[PDB]
RNA sequence: GAAUUGGCUGUAAAGAUGCGGCCUACCCGUAGCAGGACGAAAAGACCCCGUGGAGCUUUACUAUAGUCUGGCAUUGGGAU
RNA sequence: GUAGGGGAGCGUUCAGUCCGCGGAGAAGCCAUACCGGAAGGAGUGGUGGAGCCGACUGAAGUGCGGAUGCCGGCAUGAGUAACGAUAAAAGAAGUGAGAAUCUUCUUCGCCGUAAGGACAAGGGUUCCUGGGGAAGGGUCGUCCGCCCAGGGAAAGUCGG
RNA sequence: UGUUAUGGCGUGCCUAUUGAAGCAUGAGCCGGCGACUUAGACCUGACGUGCGAGCUUAAGUUGAAAAACGGAGGCGGAGCGAAAGCGAGUCCGAAUAGGGCGGCAUUAGUACGUCGGGCUAGACUCGAAACCAGGUGAGCUAAGCAUGACCAGGUUGAAA
RNA sequence: CGAGCUGGAGAUACGCUUUGACUCGGGGAUGUCCGAAUGGGGAAACCCACCUCGUAAGAGGUAUCCGCAAGGAUGGGAACUCAGGGAACUGAAACAUCUCAGUACCUGAAGGAGAAGAAAGAGAAUUCGAUUCCGUUAGUAGCGGCGAGCGAACCCGGAUCAGCCCAAUCAAGCCGAAGUGGCUGGAAAGCUACACCUCAGAAGGUGAGAGUCCUGUAGGCGAACGAGAGGUCGUUGUUCGUGAAACGAUGACUGAAUCCGCGCGGACCACCGCGCAAGGCUAAAUACUCCCAGUGACCGAUAGCGCAUAGUACCGUGAGGG
C-alpha cells in the first residue's frame, strides 16, 4: 500500500529546502476588531513550527507538496 | 420427568424428510449441501 | 410489473435540515438517507386475442396514440 | 504400496523358465520356475526350500505335523541362463518366423 | 506450587506451621470433632471503573412503518 | 541493576557446497568424576538397527514453567465414598476347572385396580434352540436383555 | 563419586506492585503443541555493495537443468509564492525592514540487500458481553383448530 | 499384451486360459427402484391405475411451458462471471452524514469462461480510434462532519487484435547399451582387483549404498476404433456526500427537431473542436480450479486435509458439529 498524503496538512503546511516545516500564524478569523493592528498584522502571515512538531507534518506529505 | 425427544415415526418423516426438504429452496440448499459434505445420512428417510 | 418494460424498481430517499440560507447558509446538513420504492398502475386491453394485464401509465398514453405492438 | 509397481507388474521371466538365483543365500542354484506372481513378483524355484508347521487343525490329520515346502522368491533374484555361458544373462528381444518373439543374450538364444 | 506442614509472643503488605525469641514434641496409624490451613467451589452477582453491552422509558436527538393532507396521473361529458 | 537501548555469540530444522562417517553398526535413547566465559561441547561404555556428524553460506513454522493455556498419559484424595428403595431369605440336590449368585426340590417372604393380563406409540431380532464367557452385568457368575450360529413371524373375513 | 551425621547459614516460582515467603494471581505431574510475523515494489534511518552527476527499471518478450532483453515510467538535477508567475532568486510591500532560499568557508546521488522503526492489513498470542445476515426448530413448553377417550363410590337434595 | 488368472480379502472349494484368458485402450448391449421424476398418489427409494401391441411372459406410452410441426426447456455443478435484493459489527478513540461496503449473505440466469465491444467516445495535439486485462501515470487531480478517511482518468509502455449485418499432433503399447572375480557380512549394491556402455549417471525395486541384476531412462517405432432524445420533481453512478453540478440512469408527469438538422465538450452564452443516440451478434488476450500431470530451502502421524482416509464413530429433534 502505498503511504498517503494527509490532505488536512496540504493547505496548511510547507516543505522548505533544506528540510524544514512552515506553517501560517493563526487567529485572524473574528479575533478582529482586537486588535491590535500589529497582532492582525502579524497574524495572516506565515512561519516556523516550532521543532517536535516537524515529523508529523513530514510524515503527513511524503511529496514534500 | 417427560423429556424433550418423544419418538414419532411420522412426525420425523413428516419434518425432516426427504420430500419436505425437498418442498423448498432452503430444504433443497441443505440437501445439496449435506451430499457436499459427504454425509452417509442425507436425511433421516436415510436412517 | 410493467407492460412494455419491467418497472418497479428503486432509489433511496434523502432529507435534509437546516435547508437553504444565504444561497449558502454555514451549509446543507442531511439527516435522513433510508430506502423506498416506485410505481405504476392498471386496466385491461388485447393481443393475439384476449388478455388483461397491467398497464404503464406511459403505456397507457403511448397505446392511446396507437399500438406499439400490442392492441386496445 | 505393491512391489509389481516398481517392475510395471512385468515379469522379465516366463512360468517353466530355468532360472538362476543371482542374490542371497541360495546364490546360483538353479531350477525350473513352478509359480510366478507379476504383480506381487514372486516366484517359485526348487532350491529355495523350508519347514513349514501345520499347527492344531484336525485336517490334515488331528497331531500337528510338519513340512518341507520351497518359499517363494523376489523376481529380482532370479534370471533366465544361456545354455553356453550357463551364467547369469541378461535378454534381448529378437525375432523368428511366423510371428513370434524371442530371447537371446549376447549369444542366442533360450 | 512443592512439603521434612506444633505452641506462645513478636515481626513482617497491617490475621505466620515456614521470619525472630522462647516453649513443646519418640516413629506410624484407626475411629471420631469441625478452631485454623484467610479451607473447596463460581476470574464478586454489592461497589467503582470502561468515552463496554443490552432490555425498558419518555414532552432527549435523529429517522421511520403507518397515517392525515395539497398538486400530477388513471380521469370523461354536460348544465348553472 | 527493573523497564529500555546497544554489542558478541550458543542451539534447532531445512537448503547450497566442501569434508567425511556408517552392518566390524547411523540418527534417537541411557550413564558418566572431562572441556569451554555462558548458551553449550566432546571422550568412553550400554541401547538400538539405517541412516548421519563437522565447516562455510542461505532461508525459518527456530529455543517455554507459567497463559484457571491445548492434546495426551499417569499420580493425589484411597483400598477411602459407594455398589441405586429395608418386599427377606433358608436348606437340600445338581452342575461345574471354579458357585452366596446358574439349575431343580422344599419352604419362607413381597405385589395382587398390581409389582397380574391385553393393546397402542416407540424399539428392532432383544423371541425360540444350541453353544460361548473377553468385555457389557455396579460382586460372582458355569448365568443373561451380552457374544456366535441356525431356526421362528403365514389372513378374502382383525388393522391399514 | 555415592551416601550420610552434626554444626553455620537460608522467607518457593511466576505475575502484579509503593511494597510478596505472604493468609494476594496462576499452577496436580511429566511429555508433546503453544505467542512480535507476513505483505507492499509504500515511508523514514543504520550498515553494506554496485555504478556515480548521474542511478534504476515495471509490466512484458525470449530463453529457461540458466538468464538476457525490455527506458514506459521513477529518483537526483532550484528554489520562492495563495497562485499567476518570477527565477539564484522569490514573497509581503510603493520601496524598506523581513521569511523562505542559493552562495555558502564545503559538502552526491541512485539501485539493490540485511537490519532498526513507521504506515495499512487479523499485525505479539488467547479471551468477551453483544450487532447483523441466511437458515433450523411447537417429537419439550405456550396456545388454537378437527377428531376420539376418561372421571370408583359416597353425600347434599335447586327449579319445575 | 502374451501367461497367467479366479476384486480390496490375504480364506477353503469350483474352475477359466496359447482357439489368446487376466489386465490396458475403444466403441456398443443390458441398465431394477428413487431422485428435475414426468401416469396418479406419496412420509424419496413405496402404494394405486388407464391405453396400444402381445399368446401370456413382456414391451411401450400416459407431467408441465414455447411452438403448426420438428425440436427446445425444467435439474445438478467448488470456485470463477454477470444481474435483481442487499447487512452489521467496526473505523470515525462517543455518534447520526461518513466508514466498513456494494464487502457478507440471499435470489436469478449462463458458460467452459463470462462480461464488455464496433464511439451522439476519450480528450485539447484541430491528437487518438471497439472491449477486456497487466505496468504506469499516482496516493497525482479531485472527494470529505474538508474529520476519520476515500481516491480516478488522460498520455506513455505492454498482452491480444475484428469487426459484420438490419429498419424507409495427443489417447493403449512395443524396441531399447554395458561386469565379473575374490573379501566383510545373515544377506552385496558396499570394499577390492582389473573390466565395459553412455543421444542412456532421471528415478524406483533388489536381504546395506547397484550407470553395466529387474523396471526404466536417451532414442526410435506405434495402431483398425479414439481425439483435436429534452425537460421538471424524487434519486443515484464514476474522485462526484447539493456543491456553482455538467453527463449518464430511471419512478412519476410531460413530451422536439431529421442534414442550414441532431448530441456532447463540468452551471450558463457566443465561438472554436469531437461526435451520427433511440436496432442486433461477435473469437482473441482475462477469471477460476471440483478433476489431471510436474515440481518444492512445504509437512511426515498433536505435523500435513477434519481422515495415512471418515464426514465414519460419536453428539444434536433439526440446521448442524465431529
Ligand atoms: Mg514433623
Ligand atoms: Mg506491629
Ligand atoms: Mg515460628
Ligand atoms: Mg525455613
Ligand atoms: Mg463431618
Ligand atoms: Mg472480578
Ligand atoms: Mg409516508
Ligand atoms: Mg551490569
Ligand atoms: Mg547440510
Ligand atoms: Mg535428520
Ligand atoms: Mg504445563
Ligand atoms: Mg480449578
Ligand atoms: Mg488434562
Ligand atoms: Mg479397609
Ligand atoms: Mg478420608
Ligand atoms: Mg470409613
Ligand atoms: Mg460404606
Ligand atoms: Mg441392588
Ligand atoms: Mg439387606
Ligand atoms: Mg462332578
Ligand atoms: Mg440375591
Ligand atoms: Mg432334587
Ligand atoms: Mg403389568
Ligand atoms: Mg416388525
Ligand atoms: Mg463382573
Ligand atoms: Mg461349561
Ligand atoms: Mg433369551
Ligand atoms: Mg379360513
Ligand atoms: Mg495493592
Ligand atoms: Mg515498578
Ligand atoms: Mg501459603
Ligand atoms: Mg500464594
Ligand atoms: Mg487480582
Ligand atoms: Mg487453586
Ligand atoms: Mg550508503
Ligand atoms: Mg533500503
Ligand atoms: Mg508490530
Ligand atoms: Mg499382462
Ligand atoms: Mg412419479
Ligand atoms: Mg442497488
Ligand atoms: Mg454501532
Ligand atoms: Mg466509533
Ligand atoms: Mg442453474
Ligand atoms: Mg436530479
Ligand atoms: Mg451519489
Ligand atoms: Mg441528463
Ligand atoms: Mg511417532
Amino acid at each position: 500500500p502505498k503511504m498517503k498524503t494527509h490532505k488536512m496538512a496540504k493547505r496548511r503546511i510547507k516543505i522548505t529546502g533544506t528540510g524544514k516545516v512552515m506553517a501560517f500564524k493563526s487567529g485572524k478569523r473574528h479575533q478582529n476588531t482586537g486588535k491590535s493592528g500589529d497582532e492582525i498584522r502579524g497574524k495572516g502571515k506565515g512561519f516556523v513550527l516550532a521543532k517536535a512538531e516537524w515529523a508529523r507534518m513530514k510524515l503527513m506529505l511524503p511529496r514534500g507538496k | 420427568m417427560k423429556r424433550t425427544y418423544q419418538p414419532n415415526n411420522r412426525k420425523r418423516a413428516k419434518t425432516h424428510g426427504f420430500r419436505a426438504r425437498m418442498k423448498t429452496k432452503s430444504g433443497r440448499n441443505i440437501l445439496a449441501r449435506r451430499r457436499a459434505k459427504g454425509r452417509h445420512q442425507l436425511t433421516v428417510s436415510d436412517e | 410489473t410493467g407492460k412494455k418494460n419491467l418497472v418497479v424498481n428503486s432509489v433511496i430517499r434523502r432529507g435534509k435540515a437546516r435547508a437553504d440560507g444565504g444561497v449558502g447558509r454555514k451549509t446543507t446538513g442531511i439527516t435522513k438517507r433510508v430506502q423506498r420504492a416506485n410505481l405504476h398502475k392498471k386496466a385491461i386491453r388485447e393481443n393475439g386475442q384476449v388478455k388483461t394485464v397491467w398497464l404503464s401509465a406511459n403505456a397507457i398514453r403511448t397505446l392511446s396514440k396507437g399500438p406499439y405492438k400490442g392492441i386496445e | 504400496p505393491s512391489a509389481g509397481s516398481h517392475h510395471n507388474d512385468k515379469l522379465h521371466f516366463k512360468k517353466g523358465d530355468t532360472v538362476i538365483v543371482l542374490s542371497g543365500k541360495h546364490k546360483g542354484q538353479t531350477g525350473k520356475v513352478l509359480l510366478a506372481l507379476p504383480r506381487d513378483q514372486k516366484v517359485v524355484v526348487e532350491g529355495v526350500n523350508v519347514i513349514t508347521k501345520n499347527v492344531k487343525p484336525s485336517m490334515t490329520n488331528p497331531q500337528g505335523g510338519q513340512e518341507q515346502r520351497e518359499l517363494a522368491l523376489h523376481a529380482s533374484k532370479v534370471a533366465l541362463v544361456d545354455p553356453e555361458t550357463g551364467k547369469a544373462t541378461r535378454v534381448r528381444k529378437q525375432i523368428v518366423d511366423g510371428k513370434k518373439v524371442r530371447v537371446a543374450v549376447a549369444s542366442g538364444k533360450t
